[PDB]
């Protein structure tokens, strides 16, 4: 298959999250969430993902409260009937943009943009992949590519021709943190972001495997030494013929 | 396959010198790959005995035979277990590697296709 | 109980083997022998010895299958290569 | 080794003292793991970003 | 006697767990059947655990899943154990077969034993199969669509029982539903099968490595092979642990984290890796009914074995030609996975063809000649006269 | 010898089923345990085909059973199969148990096989009362309610068995799913626990109506017996098809028609006719805690009879007095389950309290008492001196 | 196989009785018998004899039983009644 087709391969950067003993930097996770709430936001929903989840990870109680009530849903019916409004509880799930597919496809040209929940287990190369396209949009198209009205060029999506133009652009975000927003440190931040959107268990579940590979290899390694001792007669048992007479 | 259609083709060859030259010296060397004789194993003591041919013969096999088919299957085991061979001074020797059993399984392949023959004969009046 | 069917074994006391007479046994409690450590110096040189008959039953097989495999590939890669865009058409349909 | 005749002498370990250990050792490796864990990602975790926030 | 010997129960444990007599001689490779037992288990307990928060609704499925995921207390772990679980299952089993294969366990008098373990094979299948499609990501919905699919080849009835199977138009929600009744039913019937198969193995006992009689010198199952037994008991969760926690994803597929979806199927569509080489050989066939009927073949032509052996010892231990041709039935089966995982284009294409030839002529051909020529060379090789 | 000797497995069902000696003389009271190996069969395979169409989730659970019952193709077949098979599975336990409890089937040397049977009879109720709780009516809540909280009468920790047991607050989603997952689970074990009671049952034989030995004159399982079991077998169908087409809710409860309502309890709550008994001897005690214990004493105290029949012959066919006593035994039974369908009113509630009384008094003060007197009043209208 | 327990049931040929001596039993096929309709005229009057025995250990608990039940109610339905309302007072806290 043509390398166009399979897309190019997105090459493997050093995130600090990669490695047996190292959890998600929690820092890199509360900017990532301001640049989705920014700039993606906007045509992505994250509909997985509960308010509550953030709280402790990337955010203060208080803060999660605060975001959460800015917007709206769906409460219960009042004492006549008739429907009714509220604003937002640590419940709730962070809301999308669109009510619905053919109004997402609309303002779209007719694309839609996918939940980015589980993005990150849901294409091959994961984060790798995932900031190589967000940050690799030539400006324009290698000679001879007849790009299709309306859509852009990428060469690590699959046939090259993507559906979503370049979003990110140096300093579009004021990093609460002072971090300065160069293009490739945004990409960095959401990424890690969505990996933990994806993977919320991340940081425990590695913690609780160091615990049980630590168990698993001493009880394989004690088991040898016992069976080695209850096999020894066995082992080294001898025999004797001395051929009977007639 | 039965030991009677293994002697017909291996003695067949065995006679005529075109053959005899050109495969015993190939048969020779697969019979030391097998490595068996490096267990103290002889040929014969590998034969699959899980059918009634194979236990009549045993059971006519001569007393002093079978303690010495014995004690080269437990022997044979032991070592197997211990993951060595036995020193080179114990293996078999080729003048040894006989088939001891043989003459007793063609025997009873021969009583037992003539049953089969007889059970079944037809008659023409 | 209901009568059984004849096998090929059976059970301590009477396994279905030949008389046995001749063969002496002899062994050492494992209470008595050098704990486990000695398994070095006498037990080393001895040991990968069976698997330097084996391999070769293994890895001839396997390069085999390697080689064969291999060439496939790096040909299936010029064919969708733009140097085998001819040959392509060619062997395709 | 007479470090275990003092203790066992001869004998096995049994059931009971076995049950016992392995309640103390559940609690004395948790702490032993989840320190060295958090220590091995300093600056990483909420703790280290909580203290260098302030609202 | 022993309580242990006069109680109606523990006379069962007694004599198939603690005094049954086994060959002193066998290796690590008789392992393999306690692993399964013990996967067997694994598989049924994080199964049930989870059926708990589950919900088998074409609309609610892959959600009940990602709940498991993310608010059930150690519902990953649930989650992970239960899905690589299944993989090391079949990684087991083929080494279970393997040594079957190469020891010729499938030999007389135990081909009883060696037909009913190819019965839980394709129950095995089976059961991983529903299980796969209970997740309802895009390749669960296609999975579902092409394996039903492959009894439209059934000449006239066909496409109704294909209908039948779906209860409706097409894989919806009469389908997965009933794959989950489906896949928490099958694993108590392999659990039975199971059980047939110790009855079956416990008539006449184990084989050795060597491939001849055991009966001169047996030792109890209880101690020697218990403890031994717990050594690979340990590796194999040490191995098992290291996917789980490190890498639960690795023997997936990304496109099982998209919901299914009807109208669309996914670009590039690459099986359950213990799959693929079935799906090589269905691929390597241009018709359709051929096509399945070759597949289904690959899977009963493993009863042919016991026939087509014309050797005169068990086992492949003092057998030159054999052993060879053994690795390259070996590597032929894995070569066929990856032509699996590679796209229908032109050097892979005549190489499944060829693959699938040799798989096939190993039981039906290799076999019975190489097995008759060795056993003439044996007979030279001693003979004088 | 014959196949179905010589085979491993075909040697299973010919000493069970076929060339199994049984004594000449045994009734129809003996044909009670085939039609209950029939009625788990019933309610496995109905089941099975349901659970294809049920929705576990507490806001589709009812309204998948009216799914059940109005779209899929003999639905109402298949619930009002499963529903009154429960019931028919109850009404022929009873017989087997008071079968059993009027021959001295209870008696050495078949103790462990009534052990084994009072097992059952729990993993039973527990079963039925899941299946209860599936449906998801008014009944289906409350008695998930009232049972789970059945544990929190435990001192210190129970009110934390029960919050763990709901999976919540309350009887809510977490509860049905998991009572679903496990309704599905326990049958099997029912099933392998049949197995150990027949094990049981196979070292000694079945008893007779004489009580004494049959070892002088037994007859084949084989054609005695399967013709015999077969007309039961019939009848039991015969009758079962009358419930299910004609009159397939008279044993069912009006309110289970109406979905679960956390907020309202019925304002009169009968429960499933064969747990009335048990309902009004846990009504009679004004505490709680000692409430339960009683209630799940009078399960337990079966277990105590082997050691209480102080007799000296097995069963009551030659014994006045114990004939006499068996029944008030079984009208006081009886008598316990109408009290269970009345309010709490003043001539119920003491007469519920004496019932209850006279219940455990028959297997510790009664049996032992009569069984002694007995004995001697056989000696000395015989004895001269 | 492994040695079995001693139980008070054999099998066919070794059932655990007592040795039998002296009894002769005959039969007549049942090919040869008056096919089933000789159930009446000589086995009618006959039958309902295993019941004319037993009736009693069940009526007596059973007469016993039912009295007690009809009383009880009867005295309920008077307490809930108009008549009633005076003893029920009495009766009832
Ligand atoms: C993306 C792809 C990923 C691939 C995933 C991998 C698949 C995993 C699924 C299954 C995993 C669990 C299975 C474990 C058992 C499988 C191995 C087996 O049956 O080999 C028997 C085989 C037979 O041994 P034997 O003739 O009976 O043994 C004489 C012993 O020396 C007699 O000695 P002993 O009893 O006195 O002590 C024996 C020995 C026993 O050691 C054992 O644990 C048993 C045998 C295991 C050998 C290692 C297998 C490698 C697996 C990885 O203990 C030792 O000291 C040997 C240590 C060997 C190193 C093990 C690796 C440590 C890794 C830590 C991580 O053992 C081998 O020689 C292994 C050959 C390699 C086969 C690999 C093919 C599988 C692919
Ligand atoms: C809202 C509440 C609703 C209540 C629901 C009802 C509960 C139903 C659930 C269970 C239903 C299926 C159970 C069927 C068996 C249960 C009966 C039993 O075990 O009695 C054995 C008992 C022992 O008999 P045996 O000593 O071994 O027999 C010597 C035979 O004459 C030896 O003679 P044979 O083998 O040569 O022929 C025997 C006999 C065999 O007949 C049979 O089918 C077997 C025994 C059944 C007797 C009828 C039971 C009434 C059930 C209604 O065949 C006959 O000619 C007798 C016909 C008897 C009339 C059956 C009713 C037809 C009704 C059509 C609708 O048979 C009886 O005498 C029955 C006593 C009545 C007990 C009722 C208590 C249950 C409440
Ligand atoms: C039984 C014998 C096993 C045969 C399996 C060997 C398969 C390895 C294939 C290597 C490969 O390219 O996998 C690609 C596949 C998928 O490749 P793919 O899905 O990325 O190709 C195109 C798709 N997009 C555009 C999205 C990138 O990886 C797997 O799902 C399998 C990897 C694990 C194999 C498990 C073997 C363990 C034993
Ligand atoms: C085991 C022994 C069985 C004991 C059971 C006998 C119960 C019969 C009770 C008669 C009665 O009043 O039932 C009322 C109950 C209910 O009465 P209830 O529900 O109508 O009382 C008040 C409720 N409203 C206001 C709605 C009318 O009927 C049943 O659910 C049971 C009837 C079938 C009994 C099955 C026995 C077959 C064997
Ligand atoms: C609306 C103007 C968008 C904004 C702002 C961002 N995205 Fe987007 N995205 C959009 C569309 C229309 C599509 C469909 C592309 C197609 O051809 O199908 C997407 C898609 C993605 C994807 C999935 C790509 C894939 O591999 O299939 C990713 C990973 C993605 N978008 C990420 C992403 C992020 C992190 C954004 C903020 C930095 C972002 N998008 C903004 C439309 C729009
Ligand atoms: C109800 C009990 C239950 C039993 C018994 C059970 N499973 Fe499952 N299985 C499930 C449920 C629920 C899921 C869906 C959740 C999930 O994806 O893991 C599932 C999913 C699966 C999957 C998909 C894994 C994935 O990628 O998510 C496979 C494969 C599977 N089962 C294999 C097996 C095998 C093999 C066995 C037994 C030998 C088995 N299961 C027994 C309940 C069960
Ligand atoms: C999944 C398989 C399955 C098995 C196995 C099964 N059931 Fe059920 N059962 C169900 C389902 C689904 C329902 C809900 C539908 C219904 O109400 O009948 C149910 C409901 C019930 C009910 C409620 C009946 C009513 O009024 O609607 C009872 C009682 C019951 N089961 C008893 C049993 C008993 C007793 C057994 C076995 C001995 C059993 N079940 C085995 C699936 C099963
Ligand atoms: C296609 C074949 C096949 C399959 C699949 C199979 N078995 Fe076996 N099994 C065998 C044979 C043949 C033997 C006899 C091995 C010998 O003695 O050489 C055996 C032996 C065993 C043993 C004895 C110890 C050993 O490993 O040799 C156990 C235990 C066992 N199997 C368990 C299982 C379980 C559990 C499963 C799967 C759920 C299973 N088997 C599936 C063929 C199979
Ligand atoms: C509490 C007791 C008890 C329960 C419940 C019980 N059994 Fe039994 N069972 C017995 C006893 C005792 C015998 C011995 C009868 C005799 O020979 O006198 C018996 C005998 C049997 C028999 C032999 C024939 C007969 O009816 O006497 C069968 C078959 C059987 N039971 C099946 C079952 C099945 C199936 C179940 C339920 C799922 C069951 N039993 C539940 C006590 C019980
Ligand atoms: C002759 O040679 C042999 C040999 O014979 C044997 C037996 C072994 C040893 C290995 C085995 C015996 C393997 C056997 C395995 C099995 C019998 C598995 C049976 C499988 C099952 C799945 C049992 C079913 C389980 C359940 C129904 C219960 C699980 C569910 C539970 C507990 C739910 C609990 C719920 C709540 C709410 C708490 C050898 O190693 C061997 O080598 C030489
Ligand atoms: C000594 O005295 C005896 C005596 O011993 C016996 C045995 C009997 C005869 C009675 C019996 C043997 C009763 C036995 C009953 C059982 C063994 C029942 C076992 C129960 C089960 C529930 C088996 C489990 C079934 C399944 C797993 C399969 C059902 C499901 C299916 C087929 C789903 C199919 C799906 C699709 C999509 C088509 C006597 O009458 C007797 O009297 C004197
Ligand atoms: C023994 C049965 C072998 C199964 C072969 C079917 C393999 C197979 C396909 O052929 C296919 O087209 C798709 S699309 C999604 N999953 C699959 C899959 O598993």
């Amino acid at each position: 298959m043509t390398a166009a087709e399979h897309g190019l391969h997105a090459p493997a950067y050093a995130w600090s999250h990669n490695g047996p003993f190292e959890t998600f930097d929690h820092a890199s996770i509360r900017r990532g969430y301001q640049v989705y709430r920014e700039v993606c936001a906007a045509c992505h929903s994250l509909d997985r993902v509960a308010w509550r989840t953030l709280v402790g990870v990337s955010h203060t109680n208080e803060e999660v409260r605060n975001m959460a009530e800015e917007f709206e849903y769906d409460d219960e019916p009042d004492e006549q009937g008739n429907p009714k409004k509220r604003p937002g509880k640590l419940s709730d799930y962070i809301p999308g943009p669109y009510p619905n597919e053919q109004a997402a496809r609309a303002a779209n040209q007719g694309a839609l943009p996918p939940d980015l929940s589980l993005i990150v287990k849901a294409r091959h190369g994961g984060c790798d992949y995932i900031f190589s396209l967000l940050t690799g949009y030539p400006d324009e198209p290698p000679a001879g590519v007849a790009l299709p009205p309306g859509s852009n060029y990428n060469p690590y999506f699959p046939g090259g021709s993507i559906a979503m133009a370049r979003v990110l652009f140096d300093d579009m975000v004021e990093y609460e943190d002072g971090t300065p927003a160069t293009t490739s440190q945004m990409a960095k931040d959401v990424t890690t972001f969505l990996n933990w959107c994806a993977e919320p268990e991340h940081d425990e579940r590695k913690r609780l495997g160091l615990k049980t590979v630590i168990i698993l290899s001493s009880l394989y390694l004690l088991s040898i030494w016992v069976k080695k001792f209850k096999w020894a007669g066995i082992k080294t048992r001898k025999f004797v013929f001395n051929p009977p007479k007639p | 396959q039965s030991f009677t259609s293994i002697a017909r083709i291996g003695d067949y060859i065995l006679k005529s010198p075109v053959l005899s030259k050109l495969c015993v010296p190939v048969a020779n060397q697969f019979i030391n790959l097998a490595g068996y004789k490096k267990l103290g194993l002889k040929f014969d003591d590998l034969i699959a005995e899980e059918n009634p041919i194979m236990q009549t013969a045993l059971r006519r096999l001569p007393e002093d035979e079978s303690y010495a088919r014995a004690y080269r299957i437990i022997r044979a085991h032991q070592t197997e277990l211990t993951h060595h061979l036995l020193p080179r001074n114990e293996w078999i020797k080729a003048q040894e590697d006989v088939p001891y059993l043989l003459p007793y399984i063609l025997e009873a392949e021969a009583a037992a296709k003539e049953k089969d023959e007889l059970d079944n004969i037809e008659v023409s009046k | 109980g209901p009568p059984s069917g004849k096998t090929y074994m059976g059970w301590w006391g009477h396994m279905g083997g030949p008389k046995q007479k001749g063969i002496t046994s002899y062994a050492v409690s494992p209470y008595a022998q050098k704990p486990l450590q000695g398994i070095f110096h006498n037990a080393v040189f001895n040991s990968f010895r069976r698997f330097k008959s084996q391999f070769l039953y293994v890895l001839i097989p396997a390069g085999i299958y390697w080689y064969w495999w291999k060439n496939g590939n790096e040909y299936n890669e010029f064919l969708y290569s733009k140097a085998g865009r001819e040959e392509l058409e060619r062997v395709n349909v | 080794s007479s470090l275990y005749k003092t203790f066992f002498k001869r004998n096995a370990v049994f059931v009971g003292t076995i049950f016992a250990g392995a309640f103390v050792f559940q609690t004395v490796f948790d702490t032993a793991i989840t320190s060295w864990y958090e220590n091995h990602n300093k600056g990483k975790l909420w703790k280290d970003v909580k203290a260098r926030i302030a609202a | 006697m022993a309580f242990r010997k006069s109680n109606v129960y523990l006379s069962l444990v007694n004599s198939y767990i603690i005094d049954s007599p086994q060959p002193s001689s066998i290796n690590y490779w008789w392992n393999m059947g306690s692993l399964l037992g013990l996967c067997l288990v694994i598989q049924i307990v994080t199964g049930i655990f989870m059926a708990m928060h589950y919900s088998s609704n074409i609309e609610l499925a892959f959600s009940s899943v990602e709940h498991i995921m993310r608010d059930v207390h150690n519902g990953y772990i649930l989650r992970y154990l239960h899905a690589n679980g299944a993989s090391f299952f079949f990684m087991v089993m083929f080494m279970h077969m393997a040594k079957g294969l190469y020891y010729g366990s499938y030999r007389s008098p135990r081909v009883t034993l060696w037909n009913v373990g190819v019965i839980i094979f394709t129950l095995t299948i089976a059961t991983a199969f529903l299980g796969y499609c209970c997740v309802y990501g895009q390749m669960s919905h296609w999975g579902a669509t092409v394996i039903t699919n492959l009894f439209s080849a059934i000449p006239f009835v066909g496409n109704d029982i294909v209908s039948w199977l779906w209860g409706g138009f097409s894989v919806s929600n009469p389908t997965i539903q009933r794959f989950f009744a489906l896949h928490y039913l099958v694993p108590f019937i392999i659990a039975a099968m199971v059980i047939m198969h110790l009855m079956a193995l416990h008539i006449h006992g184990s084989s050795n490595p060597l491939g001849i009689t055991g009966n001169l010198d047996r030792i109890p199952m209880h101690s020697y092979f218990i403890f031994k037994d717990l050594v690979t008991v340990f590796l194999f969760m040490l191995i098992l642990a290291l996917f789980v926690f490190y890498s639960p994803n690795t023997l997936g597929h990304p496109d099982n984290y998209i919901p299914g979806n009807p109208l669309v199927t996914p670009a590039s569509i690459v099986p359950e890796w213990y799959l693929l080489p079935f799906y090589a050989i269905l691929r390597s066939i241009p018709d359709k009914l051929l096509g399945v009927i070759t597949m289904f073949a690959a899977i009963l032509v493993l009863l042919v074995l016991p026939f087509t052996d014309r050797s005169v010892v068990r086992g492949n231990t003092f057998k030159v030609l054999s052993k060879f041709f053994f690795f390259i039935f070996v590597f032929n089966f894995v070569l066929l996975g990856q032509i699996g995982a590679c796209h229908v284009e032109v050097p892979y294409v005549l190489m499944g063809q060829i693959a699938t030839f040799i798989y096939f002529a190993y039981f039906l051909i290799i076999v019975p000649v190489i097995s008759t020529i060795e056993n003439v060379l044996f007979y030279i090789g001693r003979v004088n006269k």
